């Protein structure tokens, strides 16, 4: 998963 | 979903069920699960919806038989429209909601993948449409969520097949040139997941059609890779 969505 | 057959528990578990509580509780959309507090889904999906408090997000869902009163779900805290968004058809056909609570990940309900600005050139070739929606044009929203295996096609192609609309290269178009096999009235705000290199890619939004499955009448989705840095603006913010 190399796009990454912040918690 | 016309055309397709009946999904297995845990195959999509980036796909929600959206309903909204007003006048009385129904399905409303499809969307998916891309982060804890953030469901990606159509603009056009709240036409008339004129607050995020009357909807339900339901997450780990096969059969919407499994949704009564005491069935989990998630609040809406925000609706985020994409602000050029005008209709379907015109394109920047994007939401997102913010989610009052985080969805803990397990094997019922996980994210998939935004795709990648290098992955703007890669040839899918294993894409499926999911969702609840109408298998023939006058229908009824289905108990199983259901699947289908679509070709995508070009944006050359979906212009000559759409003549009179602009077909941008923010859509992406799928289906079969004799028809037979898309989505249909219920499934849009859902996703058109590609797999590619065996990770699951958010490829596709379901927007709009002519009728669905008509013989040279695309499906046409919004093209998530050129919406990448607008959903990590608000994702990501501050
Ligand atoms: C008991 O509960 C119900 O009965 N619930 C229910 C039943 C139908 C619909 C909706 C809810 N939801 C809305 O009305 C929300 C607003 C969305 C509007 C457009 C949407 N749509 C239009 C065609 C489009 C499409 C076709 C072919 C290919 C593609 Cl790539 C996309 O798919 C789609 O879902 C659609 N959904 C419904 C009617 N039309």
């Amino acid at each position: 998963c190399t796009t990454k969505i912040k918690p | 979903i016309v055309g397709g057959t009946a999904s297995v528990r845990g195959e999509w578990p980036w796909q929600v069920t959206l309903h909204t509580t007003s006048p009385t509780q129904r399905h409303l959309c499809g969307g998916s699960i891309i982060g804890n507090q953030w469901i990606l889904t159509a603009a056009h999906c709240f036409y008339g919806v004129e607050s995020p408090k009357i909807l339900r997000v339901y997450s780990g869902i096969l059969n919407q038989s499994e949704i009564k009163e005491d069935t989990s779900f998630f609040g809406v805290q925000e609706i985020i429209i994409h602000d050029q968004y005008k209709m379907a058809e015109s394109g920047y056909d994007i939401a997102l909601l913010k989610l009052e609570t985080t969805v803990g990940y397990g094997d019922s309900q996980r994210p998939i993948c935004l795709p990648s600005k290098g992955d703007r050139n890669v040839i899918y070739t294993d894409c499926w449409v999911t969702g609840w929606g109408y298998r023939k044009l006058r229908d009824k929203i289905q108990n199983t969520l259901q699947k289908a295996k679509i070709p995508l096609v070009t944006n050359e192609e979906c212009q000559k097949r759409y003549r009179g609309h602009k077909i941008t290269h923010k859509m992406i178009c799928a289906g079969y040139r004799e028809g037979g096999k898309d989505a249909c009235k219920g499934d849009s705000g859902g996703p058109l997941s590609c797999k590619h290199n065996e990770v699951w890619h958010l490829v596709g939004i379901t927007s709009w059609g002519e009728g669905c499955a008509q013989r040279e009448r695309p499906g046409v989705y919004t093209n998530v890779v050129e919406y990448v840095d607008w959903i990590l603006e608000k994702t990501q913010a501050v």
